């Protein structure tokens, strides 16, 4: 006697995706980051955002996805921890992505040194990067 | 066409409304709506509890399109809903007002309501540009933001029994 369980993952994750997509709002997209509890859990987004470039085609998804984080970050919304993991489990996917001759490197490069450049993330992460 | 007496209409509205999203009885409003006997200002009642439901959690607004899809084909036809889509954008602009996030839940109704089949598809597209308000036109976006998402997952959201 009731009503169903909340969702979990599904309707959730996406939300953050589609709203930077097709709107291409901040304040959309920072209300809903805040509306989690779990702080931890935002290393998820962190992920899915950069995976988005590498399967996206176009300069719009590079200019709107890195202010994305950037635009987190600003209010200190996206943690040091939380992003070291994101970029970690990039640096795994990248071979599987890839599968044989990244050409991919010259993005995995640039959108890494643009993140250190811009001082959220320090060496540390970089040493992991296929440099 | 004009709603006569819109305020007494909303009083009225008001309990019925709110007993409603206690445990989501979709048959008692439709057994009060026949009492009441209405016709173009029939649209008034959805739209109502679309308007509530944004004051309240969201837990209720999803609860609202259940009330939607009950409603249609019993007490309103399926042209009728189409109509208080309309008139709930032209009230938009005041409810934003209060509640920032009223628009961004505006969009996640009209996409509900066209994937499950009880407002026209091509009602986005019929206001693709023909829009002068930018309050209207973001619920407008989202219907697509959001339809996109649930468009695989249509039938992996009720799956979880513990209630």
């Amino acid at each position: 006697g009731g009503q169903q369980p909340v969702n979990h993952l599904v309707k959730e994750i996406d939300m953050l995706l589609k709203e930077y997509l097709l709107s291409g709002d901040i304040s959309e997209a920072e209300h809903c980051l805040k509306e989690l509890e779990v702080p931890h859990f935002h290393h998820e987004l962190v992920y899915e955002a950069i995976v988005m470039v590498l399967e996206s085609t176009g300069e719009s998804a590079f200019k709107m996805i890195l202010d994305l984080l950037k635009s987190l970050w600003k209010s200190s919304t996206i943690t040091i921890d939380q992003m070291k993991r994101g970029y970690e489990r990039i640096y795994n996917e990248i071979p599987d992505i890839n599968l044989d001759v990244p050409h991919s490197y010259s993005v995995l490069e640039r959108f890494v040194e643009e993140c250190f450049q811009a001082g959220i993330i320090s060496k540390q992460l970089r040493d992991l990067c296929p440099s | 066409g004009l709603p006569l007496d819109e305020r007494a209409f909303e009083k009225t509205l008001t309990p019925i409304i709110q007993e409603y999203f206690e445990h989501g009885d979709t048959n008692e409003v439709a057994e009060m709506l026949r009492d009441l006997n209405l016709g173009e200002m029939k649209s008034g009642v959805p739209v109502l509890a679309v308007s509530l439901a944004l004051e309240g959690k969201a837990s209720h607004r999803e609860m609202t399109s259940k009330l939607l899809s009950d409603l249609c084909g019993t007490v309103m036809s399926t042209t009728d809903v189409e109509k208080s889509f309309d008139k709930l954008l032209k009230d938009l602009p005041e409810l934003a007002l209060d509640t920032p996030r009223a628009p961004q839940l505006v969009g996640q109704f009209i996409a509900r309501a066209v994937g499950d089949g009880i407002l026209c598809n091509t009602y986005i597209d019929s206001y693709k540009g023909t829009v002068d308000c930018v309050q209207a036109r973001a619920a407008l976006d989202k219907a697509t933001v959001l339809l996109s998402m649930s468009k695989g997952g249509k039938r992996k959201d009720s799956v979880w029994g513990s209630g």
